[PDB]
């Protein structure tokens, strides 16, 4: 049936520019109105532009204007998003809809939407520091503190994926910064402490960072 | 342009609960008023359009209302697929603007309370001159939290970052707070403390330079 597909998404600069597409299939856009709409992290939805691919004509919202152009090709029944000027504010989930068609101007089918990412921020790895700890012949908690890097991801694991249960990744905070710091920590019994050996593995691809430290009580 | 204003923004419900959800237009804007639903990682999907008609293939559960600018959306009975994030929408100009967004969720029957694991400053850090205190929250439902941190008694306002609740693979919530300290400041202090507050129950750590 009605299907819209988007692709472009992508970290950029403050500055940059982006290209969004949305192809459409079951029906031709020419019936019909298309338009973008956009979802800040956490916030609700923003309408940016609008389009007729049959006449060209346009629409846009106030935030965007003379920044972003929105068109269309009928012949390859697929609007487009052109994102210049790039902003941090601009940072969102993008979705194109259509109208309805006639007088049907409710947005009946969305996309799935594609994640743009304005930061000024620059790739760096993260520090890594042993978290360390107690309840005798009970459990106590450990861990690492991987601090300061961009972009997400990193994976972190233990004994190089060895030791895998009471292990507890946390989702990162984005710092005011602009940049991430997360925290692993395993629970491992009292017992063990100064005896058995606890290495976290930080590994941050962006920054081709490999970093393994252990942790001692 | 036209405000939506949506209330309310969030709402805790049974199954079977009748939940009724509004929207104010900051001016006329006739019948052009649609009703979309959203749940994490999804697309919106629209539900009504014109104020008062149901999408197609949409529970005849749902029905929208007008009264003036004061638009409501009510579901009779609330089945487990209804709980979402619901949006209104006025199209009756460009810009069309949407409501601020209700929250339907699940109320949680037996709620479950966090696990809290606080952590002093490493050394490594200490001898960088720098000190995080890492609060830790995990396995807690409803997802929702407020972190409070003390130095000694006193309400620590400045250097605190706490992430907003993610969903764990259990579909119970995590969260993560740290606080920025100076050296100075965490060694003045005898303790410093963190309170997580989950469904009006505290739960303190407390960590000393010791």
């Amino acid at each position: 049936e009605v299907q819209l597909v988007e692709s472009g998404g992508g970290l950029v600069q403050p500055g940059g520019s982006l290209r969004l597409s949305c192809a459409a299939s079951g029906f031709n856009i020419k019936d019909t109105y298309i338009h973008w709409v956009r979802q800040a992290p956490g916030k609700g939805l923003e309408w940016v532009a609008r389009i007729y691919p049959t006449n060209g004509y346009t629409r846009y919202a106030d935030s965007v204007k003379g920044r972003f152009t929105i068109s269309a090709d009928t012949s390859k029944n697929t609007a487009y998003l052109q994102m210049n000027s790039l902003r941090a504010e601009d940072t969102a989930v993008y979705y194109c809809s259509r109208w309805g068609g006639d007088g049907f101007y409710a947005m009946d089918y969305w996309g799935q939407g594609t994640l743009v990412t304005v930061s000024s921020a620059s790739t760096k790895g993260p520090s890594v520091c042993p978290l360390a700890p107690s309840t005798s012949g009970g459990t106590a908690e450990l861990g690492c503190l991987v601090k300061d890097y961009f972009p997400e991801p990193v994976t972190v694991s233990w004994n190089s994926g060895a030791l895998t249960s009471g292990v507890h990744t946390f989702p990162a905070v984005l710092q005011s910064s602009g940049l991430y710091s997360l925290s692993s920590v395993v629970t491992v019994p009292s017992s063990s402490l100064g005896t058995q050996t606890y290495i976290c593995n930080v590994n941050h691809k962006p920054s081709n960072t490999k970093v393994d430290k252990r942790v001692e009580p | 342009d036209i405000q939506m204003t949506q209330s309310p923004s969030s709402l805790s419900a049974s199954v079977g609960d009748r939940v009724t959800i509004t929207c104010r237009a900051s001016q006329d804007v006739n019948t052009a008023v649609a009703w979309y639903q959203q749940k994490p990682g999804k697309a919106p999907k629209l539900l009504i359009y014109s104020a008062s008609f149901l999408y197609s293939g949409v529970p005849s559960r749902f029905s929208g209302s007008r009264s003036g600018t004061d638009f409501t959306l009510t579901i009779s009975s609330l089945q487990p697929e209804d709980f979402a994030t619901y949006y209104c929408q006025q199209h009756y100009t460009t810009p069309p603007t949407f409501g601020q967004g209700t929250k339907v969720e699940i109320k949680g029957q037996p709620k479950a309370a966090p696990s809290v694991r606080l952590f002093p400053p490493c050394s490594e850090e200490l001898q960088a001159n720098k000190a995080t205190l890492v609060c830790l929250i995990s396995d807690f439902y409803p997802g929702a939290v407020t972190v409070a941190w003390k130095a000694d008694s006193s309400p620590v306002k400045a250097g605190v970052e706490t992430t907003t609740p993610s969903k764990q693979s259990n579909n119970k919530y995590a969260a993560s707070s740290y606080l920025s300290l100076t050296p100075e400041q965490w060694k003045s202090h005898r303790s410093y403390s963190c309170q997580v507050t989950h469904e009006g129950s505290t739960v303190e750590k407390t960590v000393a330079p010791t």
